[PDB]
RNA sequence: UUUAUACUAACAC
RNA sequence: GUAUGUAU
């Protein structure tokens, strides 16, 4: 499916932890899976990807490597330099027409509140744990000067 | 079916893959319709 | 015919066993025994089948079996037989060359019979193929292989699987062939038998086994359980649980592998008990601990040592006693070894001249070499080794020990002393006998190892360990002349309590709706019934009512058990059918002293309800009843109880017979009237040997009708 | 403490199976927290992980119902056939015993005249029946039997508890066969059944009623064949029989196939209608009409 | 009296 | 609910 609602926190995802981690991700998105997490990204969602426009005179040349490998065409995609394969098939797919005719709502708002505590705090068990050490030794202290005041 | 009889755990795509197994079993024309469409039009594949 | 790869299968054979081996022990053992790993699964074994040689030591075949006569010795091994070694792999797989050359012979032969089928106009039969089943490299059961019609289309198939080695990381062994299109080239069948008499047969094997521990019947038909194994337990508890199943194994061969022979180890004796561990073996010392968990090992012997003195007060007369005593035990006696004082004390009155001490169980025995006037008794619990479960020399060596031994404080130089072993469950006693004495140890003991509470416990805690399941004496000829004794019995009878009435919807969709049943009592002695009357609506609005009923059958039984007194309550229940031990022990635990048994016998308690006032007052009462029936009349008057039993169960056998006309030959008998305040007819002497024929006449009948065969030997 | 006392512990026990000194072995394990799994540590402990035994209790309760509360009720309250007073089945039945019944199968469909023997009771295996309920069986078997003799066919049955920790009712199914192919069955199926499961088994593949029934007629499989685990089992006339008992079920198969696949080669039907899936409903009558009028010429 | 969260969990299947 | 530390 992948809506919105996915990538805008996906975008917030690599850019905490890196495009490296996977799995971390595709926990915090739930339904989404870590090869599909990472595939999508490299399909659409990055800034290194031309989404927009499709410039007619680079593109006589990108389906003219089409004639020299035939398929192939994860080697065509770094040369004719638009990538995400898919678009270079299907545009290859259009020109080739052309020669020859002439709960849910729920379940979205509580995974982006859950996101929003992980991007958060980075503080960790230890973190936690030492303060709360803190927190209690300096209330200990307050009831036991209390104490020294009373007598 | 073979590769994952004999494993006593089974993983995500492992999981995944047996529902699309056993679902094929139930209806076999739907899953042909679907096979020989996949033949036709696709060309790029996913990550191995 | 290579020498370098019959150097692996010997090297690395050891290093699997090794494996294991170390599981148990770190010590690593000097020795092991073979069974362990070559016996069968089907006898608690590995299954694992050898190529090379191993030499299965003579020492390890030896087995005893203990009857009431005597405990005889066996030797497989002293026999003239073929030198004991495991069988080899080899020597039961058709070398190719035979098989390639039986194949192509074996195919023609199949294309001879196939046309020459073809040629008579007639179906090849499973008759012809019998011949040659297991040849063929195609081996001809391919052919009758079931997806035959569908692997005609499977093709190229024998490249696949070795290419499949690269679409996924599981090494395969069996790359070259397939199961479903090359079939078995393999059996083994013949294999798994020759191993079993090398190992001393099915008894050799179970003799290394906990398997007389347990003190079932016979191999015969037993049974093994299969187990798993929630909470997240992360690595080092899962790696643990995993070697659950594994735990039982050593528990199985405990007596085999806990001996000095396979650990040259420090002897430790484990704590609060009798037992020796040899080595650490911590797998087998927990579940050793666990089944002696409370502090079974005294109360095992106090337990027989006060059944001892119960039946030594009673029978004091006989053997002219003067006082029967026993002595205050030491806490600690019970599991020490180096000292042991006596337990029960005893005097006479005449005198009593023995002989030099002998065996229990054996036959022939002297009564005159020796000369005394008193003995005592002292039990000795002992748990054995595969290298030692003879008691006869065990005893024999603590009183050649402890009678001469000046620091033991016996009273006289003149007793006896009882071994028992709970391992192979065996008994003796090798003191000072008399007549009277001999059979009355033999008897008691034979009793008292059957009987006691403690030794039961024992032997149901150890099958908890190896979830060891199977499918009193059953009902004989002379178990019948016994139930007629001056005992109170039961035949309880749950045969009658759930029944379904047929009802038709007005669709309508077939049902079913129950009619009150009787929960039938019927006494031995007395001849009366303790008939229960259950409502439907009890039956009503509930789910499994099929086994709900039989549960409720045997809580009214206990409950009509509690209303007798004392006085009345039974010895010994019987039950028609097996299924029914299962509720009727949780009731009757409370009351621990009654003999819950199983019968083999076709009862005939079918024919009760055909009784019509029987019908007719149950179909009319609308309340739970507590009624009380007399199936005897006033008989006790005229015709005696024994064969009136005999009687009554033929004419009940004979309602199921001519079904309902034998009955019908009863109406018209009018001038035999039956009493009003009783149930059946008033038959004299001679229209009793006048029922008898035509209803056994008719019952053979219905035997022949039902089961076919007609009159056969008596 | 005390052995009178300590006897009725042990009988208690045995007859709930799910819980005995395994389960506190493994459970003492999860609770321990720190378990290292050596033999210098397993040593070391060595009482503190048997120790248990306190918080075991429930008695009477406990047994009377078996194999939980929760779960058997959510078996029989779904329970599609079941036959009491207040429920009634979803298969249309078509002759009733006092403790069992005839109906016709799922859509999918075995041959012409398949039926299938269903008790009345929760049983799961057919060992666990009552000697009264089985005698029923057997006038159903033979009425049957006589019913395809006249049309000249013969009959194999069988029935398949490969698993009763699911706890699933047992329908003995009839397979109208005929006899040149009824003869070849017994081949099939001891193939099959040596084939299907692994070889390192306890319980040896194949048990043979067949040879047993000259022995015992009246019961060989009842005798021979153990209720308690698994198992399956095949038979020719009223008291033949081959048997195998089933381990490693997920290799055996959950949805029944190892037997209908051996139909779906002896009888050979397409590879459709090899898997069987569908439902009982209620109100087909147009097929199941056709087999009560059959019937009740033979039928008692 | 209803809903959510955590703690009870040194629970149970 | 211990492994491990803080207070009397
Ligand atoms: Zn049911």
């Amino acid at each position: 499916a992948w809506k919105n609602t996915e990538d805008e926190i996906l975008k917030a995802a690599v850019s905490k932890y890196g495009k490296n981690q996977w799995a971390r991700i595709s926990s915090l998105l739930v339904r989404k899976t870590p090869k599909q997490c990472k595939a999508r990204w490299y399909e659409w969602i990055d800034p290194s990807i031309k989404k927009t426009e499709w410039s007619r005179e680079e593109d006589e040349k990108l389906l003219h490597l089409a004639k020299l490998l035939p398929t192939q065409w994860r080697t065509i995609a770094p040369i004719v330099g638009r990538t995400a394969t898919q678009c270079l098939e299907r545009y290859q797919k259009l020109l080739d027409d052309l020669e020859a005719k002439e709960d849910m709502d729920e379940d979205e708002k509580e995974m982006l509140s859950e996101a929003r505590a992980r991007l958060a705090n980075t503080q960790g068990k230890k973190a936690k744990r030492k303060d709360r050490e803190k927190q209690l030794e300096l209330t200990r202290r307050l009831s036991h000067l209390q104490k020294r005041r009373e007598l | 079916k073979e590769a994952y009889s004999v494993k006593g755990r089974l993983n995500q795509s492992q999981r995944e893959e047996l529902a699309l197994v056993e679902q094929a079993y139930d209806n076999p024309h739907e899953m042909l319709s679907q096979i020989k469409r996949r033949l036709l039009t696709m060309r790029t594949f996913k990550e191995v | 015919s290579t020498p370098e790869l019959l150097d692996l299968l010997v090297k690395c054979e050891s290093k699997i066993q090794t494996r294991v081996k170390i599981s148990l022990n770190s010590k690593m053992p000097s020795r092991f025994p073979p069974a362990v790993f070559y016996s069968p699964k089907e006898l608690g074994g590995l299954g694992m089948l050898s190529m090379g040689h191993v030499l299965i030591p003579q020492s390890d075949l030896r087995w005893s079996k203990q009857t009431d006569t005597g405990i005889t010795h066996f030797r497989s091994g002293m026999t003239t037989n073929g030198e004991h070694l495991i069988p080899n792999l080899y020597r039961y797989i058709q070398p190719w060359e035979s098989e390639f050359i039986d194949s192509q012979r074996v195919w023609a032969e199949y294309a001879m019979k196939r046309q020459e089928a073809l040629q008579q106009n007639r179906r090849l039969t499973l008759e012809d193929l019998e011949d040659s089943w297991d040849r063929g490299i195609p081996r001809i059961n391919t052919l009758f292989q079931k997806d035959r019609h569908t692997l005609a289309y499977d093709k190229g198939w024998r490249v696949r699987t070795e290419f499949k080695q690269y679409q996924l990381l599981k090494n395969n062994p069996f790359w070259w062939t397939s199961q479903r299109h090359d079939g078995k080239l393999w059996q083994l069948n013949n294999y798994r038998v020759d191993v079993i008499q090398a190992l001393g047969g099915v008894e050799g094997i179970l003799e290394h086994t906990m398997f007389k521990a347990t003190g079932f019947p016979s191999w015969e038909g037993l049974f093994w359980e299969k187990a798993s194994g929630f909470k997240k337990l992360t690595n080092a508890q899962r790696s643990g649980l995993n070697q659950i199943p594994n735990r039982r194994f050593t528990l199985w061969w405990s007596p085999t592998i806990n001996r000095a022979n396979v650990y040259v180890g420090f002897q430790v004796q484990l704590d609060l008990t009798g037992i020796m561990m040899h080595g650490k073996i911590p797998t087998l010392k927990i579940s050793l601990i666990q089944i002696f968990r409370s502090h079974l090992w005294q109360k095992i012997h106090e337990s027989v040592v006060w059944d001892l003195c119960q039946v030594l007060d009673q029978e004091l007369e006989s053997l002219q006693i003067e006082t029967v005593q026993k002595e205050t035990i030491h806490p600690r006696k019970s599991y020490k070894m180096n000292s042991s004082c006596a337990d029960i004390l005893l005097l006479a009155a005449y005198k009593w001249n023995v002989s030099r001490p002998s065996l229990l169980n054996d036959n022939r025995d002297v009564l005159d070499n020796t000369t005394t006037n008193k003995y005592w008794i002292d039990v000795q619990l002992r748990f054995g080794d595969y290298d030692s479960h003879d008691i006869e020399r065990y005893t024999r060596a603590k009183f050649l020990d402890y009678s001469t031994d000046a620091q033991s404080m016996y009273p006289s130089p003149t007793g006896v002393l009882i071994g028992i072993d709970l391992c192979y469950n065996m008994h003796s006693a090798y003191g000072n006998w008399i007549p009277g004495m001999k059979p009355l140890i033999q008897q008691s003991m034979n009793k008292i190892m059957k009987a006691n509470p403690a030794l039961y416990v024992l032997r149901e805690r150890i099958r908890k360990g190896l979830q060891l399941y199977a499918s009193e004496q059953y009902l004989s000829s002379s178990n019948y002349a016994e139930l007629f004794s001056n005992q109170i019995q039961l035949f309880v009878d749950d045969t009658n309590v759930y029944r379904v009435t047929i009802h038709k919807t007005f669709e309508g969709n077939l049902t079913t709706k129950p009619i009150n049943g009787a929960i039938f009592i019927f006494n031995p002695r007395t001849g009366q019934l303790f008939l229960k009357v259950i409502h439907t609506s009890v039956w009503a609005g509930q789910k499994r009512l099929g086994q709900l009923a039989k549960w409720k059958t045997a809580e009214e039984v206990a409950a009509l058990i509690r209303s007798l007194p004392v006085e009345e309550q039974p010895r010994q229940i019987i039950v028609t059918r097996k299924g029914m031990l299962d509720p009727l022990e949780v009731h009757l635990l409370d009351f621990p002293n009654i003999t819950i048994k199983g019968s083999e016998l076709q009862l005939p308690f079918q024919a009760i309800i055909k009784l019509d006032k029987i019908n007719d007052l149950i179909l009319r009462a609308t309340e739970p009843q507590m009624v009380l029936f007399n199936l005897y009349d006033d008989w006790l008057q005229s015709v005696s109880s024994y064969t009136a039993f005999s009687r009554l169960i033929l004419i009940l056998r004979a309602l199921n017979v001519n079904t309902e006309k034998t009955k019908l030959i009863l109406r018209p008998d009018k001038s035999i009237i039956t009493k009003e305040n009783h149930v059946w007819p008033n038959l004299d002497d001679q229209q009793w040997l006048d029922v008898e024929p035509k209803l056994r006449d008719l019952i053979l009948a219905d035997y022949a009708k039902k089961n076919n065969i007609n009159v056969a030997s008596l | 403490p005390t052995i009178d006392e300590m006897v009725q512990e042990e009988k208690l026990l045995n007859k709930q199976r799910k819980y005995g000194q395994n389960y506190e072995y493994a459970k003492q394990i999860a609770k321990d927290k720190t378990y290292s799994n050596n033999l210098d540590y397993l040593d070391e402990n060595a009482g503190k992980l048997s120790n248990r035994m306190k918080r075991g209790d429930v008695s009477l309760a406990q047994i009377s119902s078996g194999g939980d509360l929760k779960k058997i009720n959510h078996v029989l309250d779904t329970c599609p056939l079941c036959l009491n007073y207040e429920t009634q089945p979803l298969a249309p039945v078509i002759s009733l015993s006092h403790r069992a019944y005839v109906s016709l199968p799922t859509q999918p469909e075995l041959a012409k005249y398949h039926c299938l023997i269903v008790p009345t009771g929760h049983r799961i295996n057919t060992l666990s029946c009552d000697e009264d309920e089985w005698d029923e069986i057997r006038n159903f078997m033979k009425c049957i039997a006589l019913m395809f003799d006249s049309m000249n066919l013969g009959v194999i049955f069988y029935e398949n508890a490969p698993s009763p920790q699911r706890y699933m009712h047992t329908a003995i199914e009839c397979i109208p066969v005929s006899k040149r192919i009824l003869s070849l069955a017994p081949a099939y199926f001891r193939e099959a059944l040596s084939t299907s499961d692994e070889e390192w088994s306890q319980h040896r593949k194949i048990i043979d009623t067949l040879e047993g029934s000259k022995k015992y007629g009246k019961w060989a499989f009842r005798k021979m064949m153990v209720k308690e685990l698994g198992y399956f089992h095949v038979w020719f006339s009223i008291d033949g029989g081959y048997g195998h008992v089933v381990e490693d079920e997920k290799a055996w198969g959950r949805h029944d196939q190892v037997p209908r696949q051996v139909f779906a080669s002896m009888l050979n039907l397409p590879p459709e209608v090899i898997r069987r899936k569908g439902s009982w409903t209620g109100k087909k009558d147009p097929r199941e009409d056709m087999f009560r009028s059959r019937f009740e010429k033979f039928d008692w």
